[PDB]
């Protein structure tokens, strides 16, 4: 139960990886802007620093508390 | 008239102006910050007073106002062990009953729950053990009382005054021209017979008029309330006669040269007390009185005003021989031009000298007492090897600054120094080589012991009742320095140390020291030290010898002793300055020590530190190095998960600091690795965006953020390296060794 | 009241049992020393914060689980309803009203130093009556935030703010 | 090997040419600046790729740029 | 005017010839110098030993299978320099040659000699030389150092845009193009 | 003193100061009032 | 201690993908190098200059983000 409940979330965890690196290397490869103008790939595209910092401030907030917590309790 | 004082007075002005403008020293920083980087620079170049001023002279003065600041914050660091060893310490206590109290002089304030470090050490006192040694140090100086450690603890905070004073008044005031600084032989006549020789000879003094009495009756128990005052014994000679009456014999054997009368308390017995485990105090007076007159002898040996002496400069230029074509010639000038130079030479040596003093100060316990306290044992044993290990790689660091900065092509033409340059590669070449042997033959022996064991035959080991790899040379040397009372030292009494051979030497119960004996276990590890020593010479000298060029980069040194790299072209250029060998000599070093210090602890905890009923010794972890110590599954089952069990098992109790440290300092190591793994293009492209939210809201800041510099990078990653690994083996030792024994 | 299987504090046999090993361990301690000296006292008043830490916690509607230690509420309904909002609640409100004000002194420093002549230079030497100033004008700080809000001088435009190629 | 392109945006400093350590740049001729030269990259097997040039260019975003292609053994900066 | 330099007429010096291979040469085996020391009584070992002149820095055998590199230059007086390879060397009056394994070796030599002596030294020329037997010149390669501007140099590589103004990759897909080479003038191989 | 204060006013010591006496009112509130969960 | 672990994980998960939203957006372009398409998925860097620029492309994102993956199916 152990090994396999192990073996499969590595495999996602190594698999949600590669989805996100195909995603950058369509970006580079793939991606036309002058066909894609005004759809959602590049709606998304120009407000990327939104999403990167609204990221940014989930990670830093999860990261102060949490790591927090358990030092307090340490 | 050569050799004289030199100065200028009142060469720069004392006012709080340029404290109100940071950079100033700087022409580049001066101009002030436009983004982060410059606060960084400001720290990382403030003492780097080469890249201020071009004039030496300015340097040197600069030199030497530091120093007096050093010695000013060494002084208060002092001044702070003795206050506190006056006013919150259970010295007084200690000193009636050195067996069972443990020493203790750090309290700590209630709140929120932190009493609980408060332990129970003994003497009608809770407070945190110390492990440092000073309360055997003040009781084997004399001192008694808590008033003298108040004496000694105010008379050295003004000290440090002083010697702030002096810093600005050299400064300041009368600074010394360069001819001054530039009298190498005056210098080392004055250290040599003054700072060592008179140093020796007072020190004797202090010895013979106050630690030798003091300590003669504390150890035939006189309870120290009762004991006479120091002086008293330099007032009333009779007191000091009832102990050595040679002393009623006054100062007439002396200048008679009738030394022998003095025989009672200049003595060369060798061995350790068998009432304190310590060295005979009489033997440590001669032992100052000798030096000090070697000393000042050897001081009177260079040329300053008077026609007699040795000319340093003939004197190097005098031996060269035909390997070596023009020889020594060239080193003078670079030893009284080259700060950088004296730096690397001098921190080799004190670097090599904090070890060698670790190893000198377990073996042939100095201080009454401190063998059978093991924590200090091995408290200082650790500590010593670490400043030495950091020593060292400063002193290829400074070598390399000199290099880059400092040589002339021009005053080095087929001098020692030029002949190095021009075998470089086959230094390496030959280095790299003896690494890969020492290696394979091994870390290799282990990993055949582990794959055997595992494998289901033990026969096939490398170990003792196996295969055996004696270490036979070190045992004929062990054998030798037993025997030597018996011809080669014949005036000695008994051997330097129990460790070379015979009984064990015990107070009370516990064992202070006993003969260390060698075998395949001992063997495999003096190989495994021997390997990472010569790895990390390889890494540091490779920095030093290929500093200025190589094939790969013709122009290095017009690129720095400090710079990232040269560019991803020529397959990728990364870390080819000095001061990236410095950095990976940084964590070589770091596996050196901590492979030495772990052995030291457990070849102490399983082969002398222990107990002894009657003539049975019982060691704390019961003789298992020689068999365990075999394998690498051994050291992590063996040593770090068993050793580990009072560090993780030590919450709710006043050991708990070590616990919470050993946590702490797994964060801080791991922690590092951030900053080593990843490099700076990532980090400014994530800054962009969180500068973007800043500039919506209208709070971006003028000081732009810029994400730390290459090197900076690498200097922050081996930095949180460094102090997370070396303080989680602190936690682990002292809460093991405060724990079980 | 026990909600979601816990049991108040106060009538937890768990909680007292916890009570019980931390007073022990001090008595234990205190088997050493005489029952005058100061270590003595000193472990005597670490042993009377235990007991009246402990009251306190009963006696607020603490609830325990079944290691016997308080839990907090953070759902702000179940907090309300029961309460609990001493526990997060009331918290919440107090980060937030300290974070706006460190906030909003922090941004209105810059604002003014902006205008200077090197901007910079206000940055690394800070200008401490001016500094003093705006952190005690700033205890009222939604006044400035709702108005900047509402009125639209909150957010700078965004052809105003520098961006990558996208 | 590397390829050196430069682009229009020069101000013929010089900073470039003066920077590379194996002279593939040069300076040439041109009016389309104050200064009257371009940079030029005649001798683009010989550049080792350290990118020292993009470091002493002074427009925003350079006008000379380095991109790394296959290796030889001049690009490879071999001795051997 | 100024014609294309030939290292025959560098090479007919042959003091300076002599001097180049002793420095270009690999420091001897062990073996061969105990030979050597072998052969000779003890007065004369530091002779033996001022025989070598070379270092574990100069060529080894791409030199003799490749190319290697050839500076030549003229010196008013005679003074020590700091090898590109590690070491002192003493450049005598009048012609000087040095043999390199790397351009860029050379080149490091000779922005030495532009920087770090006080009558500059500008006259030096740089050589590529074959195993067949080829010479080829590099540099200064029309006479003129090439941070100064000189009529007769043309335009390579020049892109007539800014770097914004280039392509997009996903345009030129399967086309055997990149959007860097687009519309390059004197594009070179 | 002349520029005295202007040290005083950089930003290490600025920090040094407010981080100091914030951390006494917190030790000082937690003397006072402890245990507060 | 349920809460506390779940919280780490989503801890993980969001700086999992913060890195590889960085890396897939940032991949075409930034400020710090506003032509990184014309080299690439993968390059080693843009050189010492501009203050420096090790691992600015997308691959190193990705190789970024496979630490902090294991670090959370850890
Ligand atoms: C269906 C799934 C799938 C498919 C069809 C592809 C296809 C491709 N990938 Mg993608 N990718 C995937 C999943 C996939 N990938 C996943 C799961 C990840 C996350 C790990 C990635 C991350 C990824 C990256 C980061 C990149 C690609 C690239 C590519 C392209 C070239 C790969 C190459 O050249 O390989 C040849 C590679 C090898 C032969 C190396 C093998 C390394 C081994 C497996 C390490 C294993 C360690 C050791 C051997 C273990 C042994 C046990 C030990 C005890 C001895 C190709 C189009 C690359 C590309 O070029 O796009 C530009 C690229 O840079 N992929
Ligand atoms: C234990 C190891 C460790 C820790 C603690 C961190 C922490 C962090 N990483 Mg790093 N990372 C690590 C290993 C680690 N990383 C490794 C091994 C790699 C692979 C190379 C990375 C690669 C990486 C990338 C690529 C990214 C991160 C990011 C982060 C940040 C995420 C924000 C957050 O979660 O909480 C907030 C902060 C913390 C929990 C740490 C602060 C520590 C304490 C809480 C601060 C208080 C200190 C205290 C006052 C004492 C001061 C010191 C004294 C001497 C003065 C955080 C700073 C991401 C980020 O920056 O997103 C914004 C990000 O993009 N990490
Ligand atoms: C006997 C004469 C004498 C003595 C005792 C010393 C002692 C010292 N000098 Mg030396 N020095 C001397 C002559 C002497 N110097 C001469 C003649 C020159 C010029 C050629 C120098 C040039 C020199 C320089 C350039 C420097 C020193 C430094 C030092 C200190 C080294 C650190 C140390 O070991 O502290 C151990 C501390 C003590 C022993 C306490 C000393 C207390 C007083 C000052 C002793 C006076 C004796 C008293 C009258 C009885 C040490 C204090 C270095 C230093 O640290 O400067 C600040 C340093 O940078 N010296
Ligand atoms: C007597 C000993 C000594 C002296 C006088 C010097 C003097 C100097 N060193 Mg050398 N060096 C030494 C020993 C010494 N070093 C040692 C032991 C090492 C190996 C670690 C080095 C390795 C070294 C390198 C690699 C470099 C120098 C450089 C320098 C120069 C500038 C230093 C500077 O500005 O930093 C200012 C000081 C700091 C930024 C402080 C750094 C704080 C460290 C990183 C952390 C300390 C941790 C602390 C102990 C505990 C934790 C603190 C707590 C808050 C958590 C200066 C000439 C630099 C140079 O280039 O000059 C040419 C340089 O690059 N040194
Ligand atoms: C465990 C981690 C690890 C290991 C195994 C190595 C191994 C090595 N390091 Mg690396 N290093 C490491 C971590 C490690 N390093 C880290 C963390 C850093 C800091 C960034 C470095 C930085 C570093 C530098 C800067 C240098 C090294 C060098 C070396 C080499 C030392 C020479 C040697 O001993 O080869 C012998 C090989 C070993 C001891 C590896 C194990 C081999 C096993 C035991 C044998 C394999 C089985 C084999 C098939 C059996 C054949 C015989 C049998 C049939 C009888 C060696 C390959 C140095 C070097 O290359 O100098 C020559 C060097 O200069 N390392
Ligand atoms: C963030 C996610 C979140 C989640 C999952 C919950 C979940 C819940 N809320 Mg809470 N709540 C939240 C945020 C959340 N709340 C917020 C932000 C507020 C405004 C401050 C409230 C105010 C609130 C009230 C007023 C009530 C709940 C109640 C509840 C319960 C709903 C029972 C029902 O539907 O009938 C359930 C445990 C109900 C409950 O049962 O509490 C006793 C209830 O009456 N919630
Ligand atoms: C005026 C100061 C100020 C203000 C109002 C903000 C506001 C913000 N920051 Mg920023 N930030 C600041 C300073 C400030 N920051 C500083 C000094 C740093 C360097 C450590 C940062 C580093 C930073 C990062 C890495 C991130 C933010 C983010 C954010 C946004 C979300 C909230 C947050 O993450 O807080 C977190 C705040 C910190 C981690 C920094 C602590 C700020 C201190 C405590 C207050 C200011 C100190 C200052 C010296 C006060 C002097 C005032 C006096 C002279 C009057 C929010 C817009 C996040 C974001 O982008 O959201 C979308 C984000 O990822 N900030
Ligand atoms: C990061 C998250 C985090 C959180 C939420 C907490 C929360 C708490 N900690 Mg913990 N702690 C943490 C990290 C954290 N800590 C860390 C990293 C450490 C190790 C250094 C500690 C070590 C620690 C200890 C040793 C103690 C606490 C205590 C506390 C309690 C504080 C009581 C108090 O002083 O309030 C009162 C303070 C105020 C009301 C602030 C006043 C500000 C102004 C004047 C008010 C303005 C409002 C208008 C509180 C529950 C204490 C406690 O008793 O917990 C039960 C306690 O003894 N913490
Ligand atoms: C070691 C023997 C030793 O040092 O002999 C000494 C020998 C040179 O001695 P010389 O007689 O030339 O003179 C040495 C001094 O008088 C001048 O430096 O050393 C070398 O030739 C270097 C050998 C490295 C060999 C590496 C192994
Ligand atoms: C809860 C629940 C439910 C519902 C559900 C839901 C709502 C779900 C959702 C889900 C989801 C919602 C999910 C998601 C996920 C996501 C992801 C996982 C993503 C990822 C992505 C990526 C990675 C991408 C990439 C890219 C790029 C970057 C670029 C372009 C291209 C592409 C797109 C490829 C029900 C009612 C039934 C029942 C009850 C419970
Ligand atoms: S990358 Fe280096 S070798 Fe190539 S052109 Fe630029 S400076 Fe010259
Ligand atoms: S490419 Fe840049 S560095 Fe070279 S001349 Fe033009 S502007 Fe100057
Ligand atoms: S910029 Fe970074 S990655 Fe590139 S060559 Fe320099 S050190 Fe290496």
């Amino acid at each position: 139960m152990a090994a396999l409940y192990t073996h499969h979330q590595y495999i996602a965890g190594f698999i949600m990886t590669g989805a996100f690196a195909h995603g950058a290397i369509f970006f580079i490869r793939d991606f036309d802007e002058e066909k894609n103008k005004g759809n959602v790939l590049s709606r998304i595209l120009d407000h990327k620093e939104a999403i990167i910092s609204h990221l940014s401030w989930v990670t830093l907030f999860l990261g102060f508390h949490t790591l927090g917590l358990y030092v307090h309790n340490d | 008239k050569r050799v004289r004082v030199a100065f200028v007075s009142n060469p720069v002005e004392t006012s709080f102006e340029k404290w109100s403008r940071p950079g100033h020293f700087s022409r580049l920083l001066s101009k002030g910050p436009n983004t982060t980087t410059w606060i960084w620079n400001l720290h990382a170049d403030a003492h780097d007073f080469d890249n201020h001023t071009t004039d030496l002279e300015d340097i040197s003065r600069k030199v030497f106002s530091a120093h007096f600041g050093q010695l000013a914050i060494i002084e208060i660091w002092l001044s702070g062990m003795f206050f506190h060893g006056a006013r919150f310490s259970n010295y007084e206590a200690w000193l009636l009953d050195p067996i069972h109290v443990k020493p203790s002089a750090q309290i700590v304030w209630p709140i929120v729950g932190q009493e609980i470090l408060n332990g129970d050490v003994g003497g009608n006192f809770q407070g945190i053990q110390i492990t440092s040694g000073l309360f055997q140090l003040w009781r084997s100086c004399g001192i008694t009382s808590e008033f003298q450690l108040y004496i000694t603890a105010l008379t050295g905070l003004i000290f440090s005054a002083v010697l702030f004073f002096a810093g600005w008044f050299h400064y300041h005031k009368a600074a010394p021209k360069l001819e001054w600084f530039q009298n190498v032989e005056s210098m080392l006549n004055h250290h040599l017979s003054g700072l060592l020789g008179l140093g020796c000879l007072s020190w004797a003094g202090h010895q013979i008029h106050v630690s030798l009495p003091i300590n003669k009756l504390l150890d035939s128990g006189v309870n120290p309330a009762e004991l006479p005052l120091p002086h008293d014994f330099i007032l009333d000679k009779s007191l000091i006669s009832q102990l050595y009456p040679s002393f009623s014999k006054g100062l007439a054997p002396f200048f008679t040269f009738h030394w022998s009368e003095y025989s009672d308390f200049l003595t060369f017995r060798g061995g350790l007390n068998n009432v304190t485990g310590g060295l005979w105090l009489t033997d440590v007076a001669h032992h100052h009185l000798a030096l000090a007159v070697l000393f000042i002898l050897a001081g009177h040996m260079y040329k300053t005003n008077w026609k007699i002496g040795h000319d340093i400069k003939g004197l190097l230029e005098s031996h060269t021989g035909p390997f070596t074509g023009q020889g020594h010639k060239g080193l003078y000038e670079i030893f009284t031009n080259s700060w950088h130079a004296q730096l690397s030479l001098n921190l080799a040596m004190m670097g090599s000298l904090s070890i060698i003093v670790a190893q000198h100060m377990y073996s042939m316990p100095p201080y009454p007492y401190i063998a059978i306290d093991y924590g200090t044992e091995l408290s200082l044993f650790t500590h010593h090897y670490w400043i030495g290990g950091f020593c060292i790689v400063g002193a290829a660091a400074h070598a390399a600054i000199f290099m880059v900065r400092d040589y002339d092509p021009a005053l080095n033409f087929n001098n020692l120094l030029d002949r190095v340059l021009l075998h470089r590669d086959a230094i390496i070449s030959h280095l790299n080589w003896v690494c890969i042997f020492l290696g394979l033959h091994s870390f290799g022996l282990y990993i055949h012991n582990d794959t055997l064991s595992a494998l289901g035959r033990p026969q096939d080991m490398f170990s003792d009742s196996a295969i055996q790899l004696q270490p036979v040379f070190a045992q004929w040397i062990q054998n030798t320095h037993y025997l030597a009372p018996t011809l080669t030292a014949f005036n000695l009494v008994s051997p330097t140390t129990p460790v070379w051979g015979g009984d064990v030497v015990s107070i009370s119960g516990k064992v202070a020291m006993m003969p260390i004996k060698l075998g395949t276990a001992d063997f495999l590890v003096h190989h495994i030290h021997a390997f990472t020593i010569h790895v990390t010479v390889l890494i540091l000298l490779k920095g030093v010898l290929f500093s200025r060029s190589s094939r790969l980069i013709p122009d290095k040194a017009s690129l720095g002793f400090r710079f990232p790299c040269d560019g991803p072209g020529r397959g990728g250029t990364c870390q080819v300055s000095a001061w990236d060998h410095v950095f990976l000599g940084l964590f070589w070093m770091y596996n050196s020590i901590s492979v030495a210090i772990f052995h030291f602890s457990w070849k102490m905890q399983s082969d002398v530190w222990g107990t002894v009923l009657a003539n049975k010794v019982s060691h704390i972890t019961g003789g298992n190095f020689s068999q365990g110590s075999l394998t690498i599954n051994g050291w992590l089952r063996d040593f770090l998960w068993a050793q580990s069990s009072q560090v993780i098992q030590s919450y709710g109790s006043p050991l708990s600091a070590y616990g919470l440290m050993f946590l702490g300092a797994h964060f801080v190591w791991a922690f590092s690795l951030m900053f080593l793994f990843s490099g700076r293009g990532y980090w400014q492209e994530l800054i962009e965006s969180i500068v973007w939210a800043h500039n919506k809201l209208k709070v971006a800041p003028n000081i732009q953020p810029r994400a730390l510099s290459i090197t900076q990078g690498r200097a922050v990653g081996v930095a949180h390296y460094l102090l997370g690994g070396i303080a989680t083996t602190w936690s682990f030792f002292l809460a093991r060794i405060i724990s079980v024994g | 009241e026990a909600i979601l299987g816990l049991t108040p504090c106060a009538e937890s046999a768990k909680f007292q049992k916890v009570l019980t090993k931390e007073v022990k361990a001090l008595e234990k301690r205190e088997k050493l020393y005489e029952p005058g000296s100061a270590p003595f006292q000193a472990l005597e008043a670490t042993k009377a914060k235990t007991q009246a830490r402990f009251a306190k916690y009963a006696e607020s509607g603490l609830l325990c689980g079944a290691d016997g230690l308080p839990h907090l509420i953070s759902d702000p309904g179940l907090a309300v309803k029961y309460g609990h909002a001493g526990e997060t609640l009331i918290p919440t409100i107090g980060f937030l009203y300290v974070a706006g004000y460190i906030g909003t002194a922090g941004r209105t420093y810059l604002q003014e130093i902006s205008t200077r002549q090197k901007p910079t230079q206000s940055e690394i030497i800070i200008d401490v009556p001016l500094a003093t100033s705006i952190a005690f004008k700033s205890w009222d700080w939604p006044n400035k935030a709702v108005k900047e809000l509402a009125s639209g001088t909150l957010l700078e435009d965004a052809k105003n703010v520098p961006v990558s190629r996208r | 090997s590397h390829s050196v392109k430069i682009y229009n945006t020069c101000i013929g400093c010089t900073q470039c040419v003066r920077a590379c350590p194996t002279d593939v740049l040069e300076m040439v001729p041109w009016d389309g600046c104050k200064a009257g030269q371009i940079a030029s990259s005649p001798r683009t097997e010989d550049c080792v790729g350290c990118k020292r040039c993009e470091s002493a260019c002074p427009t925003d975003f350079l006008s000379v740029r380095v991109y790394l292609g296959s290796e030889t053994s001049r690009s490879m900066g071999l001795a051997y | 005017a100024w014609t294309v330099p030939d290292l025959a007429d560098a090479l007919k010096n042959t003091s300076a010839v002599a001097k180049a291979k002793g420095i270009a040469t690999q420091l001897p085996t062990f073996w061969e110098l105990r030979d050597a020391l072998s052969e000779v009584p003890k007065s004369k070992f530091p002779e033996v030993f001022a025989s070598y002149k070379g270092s574990t820095g100069t060529l080894l055998s791409a030199a003799e299978k490749e190319e290697k590199y050839v500076i030549t230059w003229t010196s008013p007086k005679k003074q020590i320099f700091e090898l590109p390879t590690g070491g002192a060397a003493e450049m005598e009056e009048g012609e000087n040659i040095f043999f390199f394994a790397r351009k860029e070796q050379c080149l490091a030599l000779g922005a030495q000699l532009r920087t770090a002596f006080k009558p500059r030294i500008e006259n030096f020329q740089i050589f590529r030389v074959f195993p067949n037997g080829e010479v080829q010149y590099l540099h200064p390669k029309d006479g003129v150092f090439p941070e100064k501007v000189n009529q007769g140099r043309t335009k390579a590589n020049h892109n007539p845009r800014s770097i914004g103004e280039n392509a997009e990759p996903a345009s030129v897909k399967f086309t055997g193009t990149t959007p860097k080479d687009v519309q390059t003038e004197g594009a070179v191989a | 003193m002349k520029y005295f204060t202007t040290y005083l006013s950089t930003a290490p010591v600025v920090a040094v100061l407010w981080f100091t006496l914030t951390a006494s009112l917190l030790i000082e509130i937690n003397r006072f009032f402890p245990d507060i969960l | 201690g349920d809460f506390l672990v779940h919280h780490a994980i989503a801890l993980g998960l969001h700086t999992t993908t913060l890195i590889l939203v960085k890396g897939a957006l940032d991949a075409r372009g930034s400020r710090l190098m506003p032509d990184k398409k014309d080299f690439g998925y993968s390059f080693p860097c843009d050189g010492p200059g501009r203050g420096g620029t090790c691992d600015i492309s997308a691959w190193d994102a990705f190789y970024l983000a496979v630490f902090w993956m294991l670090n959370t199916i850890g």
